[PDB]
């Protein structure tokens, strides 16, 4: 997908990888090769009017 | 030392743990649950110290389970015993 990695402060279990939300969209992620845990969440979106 | 057993035969993977899971009154609770779903074979997991009571029964209390080990090994579970160690003096 696409969307702004940083470092989240969510104390995820030792078992656990992923971090789903409400409609089981991924908001947080561990990363493979170092332990730390990541945040999904879009950069920048809005609607535009003329 | 070992006495369950005397012999073996040809069987499966064997996965291996470094620690253990394991005034001195205060008791403890091991906690463990057996599932058998899909082929694998999960273990769950808890301990916790827990005051020592007069009945010795289940703490008035709530503690969630945390999985372990995992295991893709089972045909037919539908019966299991224990096993104890007594110290003998
Ligand atoms: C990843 O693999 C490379 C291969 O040499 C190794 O140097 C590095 O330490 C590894 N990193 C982790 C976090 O396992
Ligand atoms: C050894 O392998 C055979 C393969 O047919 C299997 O049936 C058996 O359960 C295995 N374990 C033994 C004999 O302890
Ligand atoms: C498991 O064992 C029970 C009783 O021994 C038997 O009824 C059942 O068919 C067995 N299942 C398999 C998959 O062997």
């Amino acid at each position: 997908g696409t969307g702004v990695l940083t470092e989240s402060n969510k104390k995820f279990l030792p078992f656990q990888q992923f971090g789903r939300d409400i409609a089981d969209t991924t908001d947080a992620v561990r990363d493979p090769q170092t332990l730390e845990i990541l945040d999904i969440t879009p950069c920048s979106f809005g609607g535009v009017s003329v | 030392e070992f006495r369950v057993y005397s012999s073996a035969n040809n069987c499966t993977f064997e996965y291996v743990s470094q620690p253990f899971l394991m005034q001195g009154n205060f008791k403890n609770l091991r906690e463990f649950v057996f599932k058998n779903i899909d082929g694998y074979f999960k273990i769950y997991s808890k301990h916790t110290p827990i005051i020592v009571r007069e009945p010795e029964d289940l703490p008035q209390g709530f503690s969630a389970l945390e999985p372990l080990v995992d295991l893709p090994i089972g045909i037919n579970i539908t019966r299991f015993q224990t096993l104890l160690a007594l110290h003998r003096s």
